């Protein structure tokens, strides 16, 4: 979508031109490489919509 | 609006249709190409009026 | 995905 931001306690994705945070998920984010390569990377969960539903 | 410069270039890469991870996986190399090309301009301008 | 929810 846009940009990662934090309010100091939680991380969100938001669109670049109007602050509107959403939870970070497999659907608004995509993978490349691994955690060693990127400069200034940080740690958080990324939520999966699928597994908690397909468990039941 | 303040923004970190390695984020500004990732959006400018995205604007030319190149996926932004192509910057982060190569950031130091990209910066060395930029710094070298800046260097060549001093030489170029110093060579002839 | 709903029609796949047999499993
Ligand atoms: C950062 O944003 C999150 C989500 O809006 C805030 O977390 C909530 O905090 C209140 C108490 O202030 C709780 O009642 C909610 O249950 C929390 N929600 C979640 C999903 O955890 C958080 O407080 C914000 N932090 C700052 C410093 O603004
Ligand atoms: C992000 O999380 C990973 C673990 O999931 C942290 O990696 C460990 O960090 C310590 C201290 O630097 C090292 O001794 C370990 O060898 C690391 N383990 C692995 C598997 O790499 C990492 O430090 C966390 N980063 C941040 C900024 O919190
Ligand atoms: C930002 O600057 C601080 C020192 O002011 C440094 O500790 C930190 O590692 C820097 N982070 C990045 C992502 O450049």
């Amino acid at each position: 979508e846009g940009v990662f931001v934090s309010n100091g306690t939680h991380w969100f994705v938001t669109q670049r031109n109007f602050y509107e945070p959403q939870i970070i998920t497999t659907d608004n984010t995509f993978v490349s490489g691994n955690c060693d390569v990127v400069i200034g990377i940080v740690n958080n969960t990324v939520y999966d919509p699928l597994q908690p539903e397909l468990d039941s | 609006l303040q923004i970190p410069f390695a984020m500004q270039m990732a959006y400018r890469f995205n604007g030319i249709g190149v996926t932004q991870n192509v910057l982060y996986e190569n950031q130091k190399l990209i910066a060395n190409q930029f710094n070298s090309a800046i260097g060549k301009i001093q030489d170029s301008l110093s060579s002839t009026a």
